[PDB]
Protein backbone atom coordinates (compact mmCIF):
# COMPACT_ATOMS: atom_id res chain seq x y z
CA UNK A 1 0.00 0.00 0.00
CA UNK A 2 1.66 3.74 0.70
CA UNK A 3 1.40 3.97 4.46
CA UNK A 4 3.98 5.91 6.53
CA UNK A 5 4.71 3.62 9.56
CA UNK A 6 7.84 3.45 11.85
CA UNK A 7 9.03 -0.06 12.14
CA UNK A 8 6.86 -2.61 10.31
CA UNK A 9 6.36 -0.91 6.53
CA UNK A 10 3.21 -2.41 5.30
CA UNK A 11 2.28 -2.69 1.07
CA UNK B 1 -12.80 17.54 13.04
CA UNK B 2 -11.12 17.16 9.96
CA UNK B 3 -11.90 19.78 7.61
CA UNK B 4 -12.84 19.34 4.00
CA UNK B 5 -11.14 21.18 1.32
CA UNK B 6 -13.21 24.05 1.07
CA UNK B 7 -12.83 24.73 4.75
CA UNK B 8 -9.33 25.38 5.17
CA UNK B 9 -8.15 27.82 6.82
CA UNK B 10 -6.82 31.04 4.65
CA UNK B 11 -2.82 30.72 4.40
CA UNK B 12 -2.60 27.21 3.73
CA UNK B 13 -3.09 27.01 -0.38
CA UNK B 14 -0.19 25.83 -2.16
CA UNK B 15 -0.16 28.99 -3.82
CA UNK B 16 -0.19 30.71 -0.51
CA UNK B 17 2.59 28.40 0.89
CA UNK B 18 4.93 29.46 -2.27
CA UNK B 19 4.67 32.93 -1.78
CA UNK B 20 5.60 32.56 2.08
CA UNK B 21 8.92 33.96 3.14
CA UNK B 22 10.25 33.35 7.18
CA UNK B 23 7.22 34.15 8.80
CA UNK B 24 4.04 32.05 9.19
CA UNK B 25 1.03 32.07 7.22
CA UNK B 26 -1.72 30.05 9.16
CA UNK B 27 -1.44 32.02 12.45
CA UNK B 28 0.86 34.93 13.23
CA UNK B 29 2.43 32.92 16.45
CA UNK B 30 2.98 29.67 14.76
CA UNK B 31 6.92 28.68 14.35
CA UNK B 32 8.74 28.77 11.36
CA UNK B 33 12.08 26.68 11.24
CA UNK B 34 14.26 25.77 8.42
CA UNK B 35 16.81 22.04 7.04
CA UNK B 36 19.65 23.06 5.44
CA UNK B 37 19.72 19.58 3.39
CA UNK B 38 23.01 17.45 1.95
CA UNK B 39 22.46 15.20 -0.72
CA UNK B 40 25.68 13.13 -0.41
CA UNK B 41 28.38 15.90 0.30
CA UNK B 42 26.80 18.61 -2.20
CA UNK B 43 24.79 21.34 -0.71
CA UNK B 44 21.09 21.08 -2.19
CA UNK B 45 19.70 24.14 -0.66
CA UNK B 46 17.24 25.25 2.62
CA UNK B 47 13.45 23.99 3.41
CA UNK B 48 11.58 26.47 5.56
CA UNK B 49 8.76 24.92 8.09
CA UNK B 50 5.71 27.06 9.03
CA UNK B 51 4.66 24.60 12.47
CA UNK B 52 0.80 24.80 13.17
CA UNK B 53 1.17 25.64 16.83
CA UNK B 54 -2.20 27.20 16.60
CA UNK B 55 -3.81 23.95 15.64
CA UNK B 56 -1.56 21.08 16.37
CA UNK B 57 0.77 22.46 19.48
CA UNK B 58 2.38 19.51 20.50
CA UNK B 59 3.46 18.25 17.68
CA UNK B 60 4.51 21.47 16.33
CA UNK B 61 6.81 21.74 19.60
CA UNK B 62 7.91 18.19 19.76
CA UNK B 63 9.45 19.12 15.97
CA UNK B 64 10.34 22.63 16.74
CA UNK B 65 12.78 21.71 19.81
CA UNK B 66 14.55 19.14 17.69
CA UNK B 67 15.23 21.92 14.97
CA UNK B 68 16.73 24.37 18.04
CA UNK B 69 18.63 21.96 19.86
CA UNK B 70 16.86 22.71 23.26
CA UNK B 71 15.80 19.37 23.80
CA UNK B 72 17.99 17.15 26.29
CA UNK B 73 18.85 13.92 27.84
CA UNK B 74 20.97 14.10 30.63
CA UNK B 75 22.46 17.49 29.38
CA UNK B 76 23.21 15.89 25.94
CA UNK B 77 20.89 17.53 22.74
CA UNK B 78 19.39 15.55 20.60
CA UNK B 79 17.22 16.84 17.17
CA UNK B 80 17.55 16.68 13.98
CA UNK B 81 20.78 17.90 13.19
CA UNK B 82 22.37 15.10 11.27
CA UNK B 83 19.29 13.19 10.81
CA UNK B 84 18.79 11.37 7.40
CA UNK B 85 16.03 10.66 5.22
CA UNK B 86 15.81 6.59 4.88
CA UNK B 87 12.59 6.67 3.43
CA UNK B 88 11.70 8.06 -0.32
CA UNK B 89 8.78 7.38 -2.86
CA UNK B 90 8.24 9.21 -5.81
CA UNK B 91 5.26 11.03 -6.72
CA UNK B 92 4.12 9.95 -2.38
CA UNK B 93 6.31 11.41 0.18
CA UNK B 94 9.45 11.84 1.42
CA UNK B 95 10.23 10.39 5.29
CA UNK B 96 12.79 10.86 7.85
CA UNK B 97 13.98 12.40 11.21
CA UNK B 98 14.67 9.13 13.11
CA UNK B 99 17.78 10.68 14.90
CA UNK B 100 17.73 7.07 16.88
CA UNK B 101 18.74 4.52 14.86
CA UNK B 102 18.59 6.08 11.26
CA UNK B 103 16.41 2.98 9.96
CA UNK B 104 12.90 3.89 10.45
CA UNK B 105 12.56 2.06 13.56
CA UNK B 106 13.11 5.07 16.09
CA UNK B 107 10.67 6.59 18.19
CA UNK B 108 11.48 9.34 20.35
CA UNK B 109 9.56 12.41 21.47
CA UNK B 110 10.19 15.60 23.94
CA UNK B 111 6.74 13.94 25.87
CA UNK B 112 8.49 10.76 26.76
CA UNK B 113 8.74 7.42 24.09
CA UNK B 114 5.85 8.75 22.08
CA UNK B 115 2.91 11.06 22.51
CA UNK B 116 -1.06 11.03 21.57
CA UNK B 117 -2.52 11.50 18.28
CA UNK B 118 -3.90 15.55 18.38
CA UNK B 119 -6.86 16.70 17.00
CA UNK B 120 -6.69 15.14 13.18
CA UNK B 121 -8.48 18.32 12.03
CA UNK B 122 -5.93 19.24 8.34
CA UNK B 123 -6.54 16.18 5.97
CA UNK B 124 -3.37 15.50 3.41
CA UNK B 125 -5.27 17.63 0.61
CA UNK B 126 -1.86 18.63 -1.59
CA UNK B 127 2.12 18.21 -1.80
CA UNK B 128 4.04 20.13 0.70
CA UNK B 129 2.68 19.44 4.09
CA UNK B 130 4.27 18.45 7.10
CA UNK B 131 3.05 15.15 8.91
CA UNK B 132 3.58 12.89 12.29
CA UNK B 133 4.86 9.25 10.77
CA UNK B 134 3.84 6.32 13.45
CA UNK B 135 3.20 3.15 13.65
CA UNK B 136 -0.59 3.28 14.87
CA UNK B 137 -2.37 5.48 16.97
CA UNK B 138 -0.98 7.49 19.76
CA UNK B 139 2.77 6.69 18.94
CA UNK B 140 4.14 9.71 17.71
CA UNK B 141 7.28 10.49 18.05
CA UNK B 142 10.36 11.95 16.13
CA UNK B 143 9.77 10.69 12.31
CA UNK B 144 8.17 13.07 9.89
CA UNK B 145 6.69 13.07 6.28
CA UNK B 146 6.61 15.99 4.16
CA UNK B 147 4.39 15.33 1.17
CA UNK B 148 4.78 14.89 -2.45
CA UNK B 149 1.18 14.32 -3.63
CA UNK B 150 -2.42 14.07 -2.09
CA UNK B 151 -2.55 11.16 0.30
CA UNK B 152 -6.03 11.83 1.67
CA UNK B 153 -5.96 7.91 2.67
CA UNK B 154 -3.57 9.27 5.41
CA UNK B 155 -6.56 11.37 6.84
CA UNK B 156 -7.17 10.57 10.56
CA UNK B 157 -4.64 8.48 10.55
CA UNK B 158 -1.56 10.92 11.20
CA UNK B 159 -1.62 14.66 12.29
CA UNK B 160 -1.03 17.48 9.35
CA UNK B 161 0.93 19.77 11.67
CA UNK B 162 2.90 22.04 9.05
CA UNK B 163 3.74 23.59 5.76
CA UNK B 164 7.02 24.10 3.17
CA UNK B 165 7.21 27.76 2.37
CA UNK B 166 8.09 29.41 -0.59
CA UNK B 167 9.43 28.12 -3.84
CA UNK B 168 13.05 26.83 -2.84
CA UNK B 169 11.71 24.93 -0.09
CA UNK B 170 9.52 22.67 -2.52
CA UNK B 171 12.69 22.53 -4.91
CA UNK B 172 14.60 20.89 -2.38
CA UNK B 173 11.57 18.64 -1.43
CA UNK B 174 11.29 17.59 -5.41
CA UNK B 175 15.45 17.19 -5.62
CA UNK B 176 15.19 14.64 -2.21
CA UNK B 177 12.10 13.25 -3.72
CA UNK B 178 13.66 12.13 -7.27
CA UNK B 179 17.23 10.92 -5.57
CA UNK B 180 17.83 7.27 -6.74
CA UNK B 181 16.53 4.82 -4.12
CA UNK B 182 16.77 0.88 -3.76
CA UNK B 183 14.32 -1.68 -3.66
CA UNK B 184 13.10 -0.88 0.43
CA UNK B 185 13.02 2.94 -0.85
CA UNK B 186 16.47 3.73 1.17
CA UNK B 187 18.27 6.62 -1.24
CA UNK B 188 21.70 5.16 -2.10
CA UNK B 189 23.19 8.13 -1.55
CA UNK B 190 22.41 10.02 1.83
CA UNK B 191 20.30 12.61 2.43
CA UNK B 192 21.09 14.60 5.71
CA UNK B 193 19.46 17.66 7.56
CA UNK B 194 23.13 18.95 8.17
CA UNK B 195 22.18 22.08 9.98
CA UNK B 196 18.24 23.40 11.57
CA UNK B 197 16.74 26.05 13.46
CA UNK B 198 14.15 28.68 13.90
CA UNK B 199 13.78 31.78 12.19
Amino acid sequence: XLLVTAGLVLA
Amino acid sequence: SLLSESELPAGISYAEAMEGGSRPLLHPDNPVVFFDISIGSHEAGRIKIELFKNLAPKSAENFRQFCTGEFRQNQVPIGYKGATFHRIIKNFMIQGGDFVKGDGTGRLSIYGSSFPDEAFVLPHFRSGLLSLANSGPDTNGCQFFITCAKCDWLNRKHVVFGQVLGKESMQVVRKIEHVTVDGGNRPRIPVTVTQCGEL
